[PDB]
């Protein structure tokens, strides 16, 4: 079943409710490090900075325990509403923070798990200290609240909100670094580029070279459109499928389903204003919305269980949050984000439409009641010999059939007996 | 010396041409030949010009910080005596409309002040140095917003926080109507979040939403023509910290609020549920009937 849970974090410290925090999934651990946390514990006598701290994230049957690592090589400074990308699963690096607003960080850190030590990739980053203009080495202008996508083998950032020197604005330009060499490259594709956004989160879709776009902030009016770029060809595609109502600082984590992959946006605010003018009014929807990359269109997800309440139950939106997934528990966690007062509350739900894989067609798809005839199914995520099973009949009953698998591909079984002809459909089952 | 720190990066030039203006003049000096007077008229000229373009600047600034103070105000005004809910959002949205022209007015003279610092500074916009000091000024403006946003919001805090109301003789400000409810006791408010129909926690989230719509009349400070204003203020950690006070608030009333009206609701609520056809089962004889009889006008009484 699906629907919305809240994890009550027990350990020896827990993390205080922060705004700029970004979670990330790598390899089997997660790690998550933000800043900007209300109580001022940090720097103090006003002109509040974010903290560098990172805290491992671990779940079981329902219960997340939060531990601290204050032993690294060397410390990253202070970083606000920064992208983070993981590359292989040793290697995650967070690049784009803020220190007081008006500081914005330009260099990159990159934290390797196993050590736990944050470390300056090369000479791109020979010194590290917080400048309001820096514009030297590193290709991307200093910006805050930008998106960092991570492909085999390089690492593209197209989020805005960052400006040289004193001057702010959107960015309309992606910027893309191999981490072979660290070395920074701006990548111009020939293709139109869409109206520059910030607070926007972008991630690859279905493990292909094109990446979209969904929800973006600018001063002249808040963007809700689909932009997707693939490396190659070098110009961007578009979809031209747009959200319903205009939504911004929303974020999204993309989750793995072998039928096709599924993309979920939880959280963000959204308004809707002509041109210039207003834009003050802000709304923060709690639903999150469910997008098929095949289908290419967003479909509103509703709670099929209300456990007895009567009425939906939710968490509250709280604007921008960090939300990561879990492919082995087939969950999406969410550790929110500011919503006027910063909360503490981490919330994650089952995904029921992010099926286990473990169908494509069957052939024959047509039987009579009284022969007895083997079938061929084919699709994706087989079980090889033994521990695969599958279901028969389900017109009004229940039935289970000897199988085999030809291939991991393709499972062989014999249409049982029915009494009547109805409708009969096919199903997997992995026993848990 | 009196240049602000923002303003000399912004535009050294002008500063450093004074500076390799004078530096000449000083080695000039010897009283054995004087030509003061040009030396004055090159020299005032090129002082007074640095002089009233550093005034010009630093005027500007203070004029920015004047007018964010007084747009704030009182985000709420308690006309003495109670009325209604739907009536304070009526009472409250005349003012509230006059507030947010008033807060806008205040954000046009402060744009316009931001032209004027560009003209006496006569430096390009592509300079990054100008960029930086452009930003800088919408920083102070979002910082007086969210100090403006907060004092209304702290002052709706100390008329919703119960203790400090208990302690004072201002006593009641909203008004609550009672209707008995065969599914329930019902509050004309119904003390709930309810996000149907109009509630006290529905009106006074529309209350929260007018302060947070003063984003809209600063319309950000260079840059982006289109920017908004309510993702900055949420950001800071003041500003949530006092609307989570004002949350917690608002749910300490409703359950001693829930309390007071379970009292009426353990005997009156349970009665307005049965039906009338229960009498048959309280009987079970004529004597029986009497006792019952007796003991309904006695009920009567108690209840009256």
């Amino acid at each position: 079943p699906l629907v919305w849970t809240q994890l009550k974090q027990t350990g020896t410290t827990q993390p205080t409710a922060r705004s700029g925090h970004t979670i990330i999934t790598v390899g089997k651990t997660h790690i998550m490090f933000g800043g900007l946390d209300n109580d001022k514990n940090n720097y103090k006598d006003g002109k509040i900075a974010p903290n560098n701290q990172v805290f491992t994230l671990k779940l079981t049957q329902n219960n997340c325990e939060w531990r601290q690592i204050a032993c690294q090589g060397d410390v990253p400074l202070p970083r606000c509403y920064h992208a983070s990308c993981a590359i292989s699963a040793d290697k995650m690096l967070v690049f784009g923070g803020s220190y007081t607003s008006n500081l914005r960080f330009n260099d990159t850190y990159i934290l390797k798990t196993t050590s736990y030590q944050w470390s300056k990739p090369a000479n791109q980053i020979s010194g590290g200290e917080p400048k309001n203009a820096e514009s030297k080495i590193g290709a991307p202008q200093p910006r805050y609240g930008h998106s960092a996508t991570f492909f085999e083998g390089k690492v593209y950032i197209f989020g805005g909100h960052g400006g040289i020197n004193y001057q702010r604005l959107a960015f309309n330009d992606l910027y893309v670094l191999e981490t072979e060499n660290f070395e920074w490259t701006r990548l111009e594709p020939k293709g139109n580029p869409p109206d520059p956004r910030g607070g926007h989160s972008a991630a690859m879709m279905a493990n292909k070279p094109q990446l979209m776009i969904f929800g973006g902030w600018s001063f002249t009016s808040q963007y809700s459109n689909i932009m997707i770029y693939d490396i190659e060809k070098d110009e961007w595609v578009d979809p031209e499928i747009a959200h319903e109502i205009p939504k911004w600082n929303l974020s999204g984590i993309m989750a793995p389903s072998i039928p096709s992959w599924k993309y979920f946006i939880f959280g963000g605010s959204v308004g809707s204003f002509e041109e210039g003018g207003n834009r003050t009014n802000s709304r923060f929807v709690d639903d999150s919305f469910v997008l098929d990359i095949d289908t290419l269109s967003w479909s509103s997800i509703n709670l099929e269980a209300d456990e007895t309440s009567k009425a939906v139950c939710k968490p509250r939106p709280r604007e921008s949050a960090s939300i990561f997934y879990d492919s082995g528990e087939s969950r999406a966690i969410v550790f929110g984000g500011w919503a006027n007062n910063w909360l503490n509350d981490l919330w994650a739900l089952n995904v029921s439409t992010i099926t286990g894989p473990p169908i494509f067609s069957i052939k024959p798809a047509l039987g009579p009641l009284t022969g007895k005839t083997k079938v061929l199914i084919e699709g994706d995520g087989f079980k090889d010999t033994q521990n695969i099973s599958v279901k028969f009949s389900g017109g009004k009953l229940e039935k289970e059939v000897n199988g085999t698998f030809v291939n991991e591909k393709e499972i062989s079984c014999e249409t049982p007996t029915f009494d009547y002809p109805r409708s009969v459909e096919v199903t997997v089952c992995m026993n848990k | 010396t009196c240049l602000l720190p923002v303003e000399e990066p912004l535009v050294k030039k002008k500063i450093q041409d004074m500076e390799e203006e004078v530096k000449p003049g000083i080695e000039e000096i010897r009283w054995k030949s004087t030509n003061i007077d040009q030396f004055i008229s090159k020299s005032k000229s090129i002082v007074d010009q640095l002089f009233e373009t550093v005034n010009k600047m630093k005027d500007s600034l203070q004029k920015i910080h004047k007018s964010l103070a007084n747009f704030n105000v009182k985000i709420i005004e308690r006309k003495n005596r109670p009325m209604s809910p739907d009536d304070y959002d009526q009472f409250l949205k005349a003012i509230f409309s006059n507030k947010l022209t008033i807060v806008k007015d205040n954000g046009n003279q402060i744009q316009k002040l931001v032209k004027e610092v560009l003209d006496a500074v006569k430096a390009d916009k592509k300079q990054n140095s100008w960029k930086n000091y452009n930003d800088y000024v919408n920083v102070i403006v979002i910082e007086g917003i969210s100090t403006a946003i907060q004092t209304a919001l702290l002052h709706l805090n100390e008329q919703i926080n119960p203790v400090f109301i208990k302690r004072n003789d201002i006593s009641p400000l909203f008004d609550i109507r009672l209707e008995l409810g065969q599914s329930g006791i019902q509050f004309d408010p119904e003390i709930g979040e309810s996000s149907n129909q109009l509630t006290v926690r529905n009106t006074i989230r529309n209350w929260i939403n007018d302060f947070f719509n003063i984003a809209g009349t600063i319309q950000r400070l260079d840059t982006t023509m289109p920017g908004d204003f309510l993702q900055e203020i949420r950001s800071f950690f003041e500003i949530k910290q006092c609307l989570a006070m004002i949350t917690q608030n608002l749910e300490w009333i409703e359950n001693e609020c829930n309390q007071f009206r379970a009292r009426f609701d353990t005997y009156s609520y349970l009665w307005t549920e049965d039906e009338q056809i229960s009498f048959n089962r309280f009987l079970d004889n004529l004597d029986l009937f009497d006792e019952k009889i007796t003991h309904l006008k006695a009920i009567q009484q108690e209840i009256s």
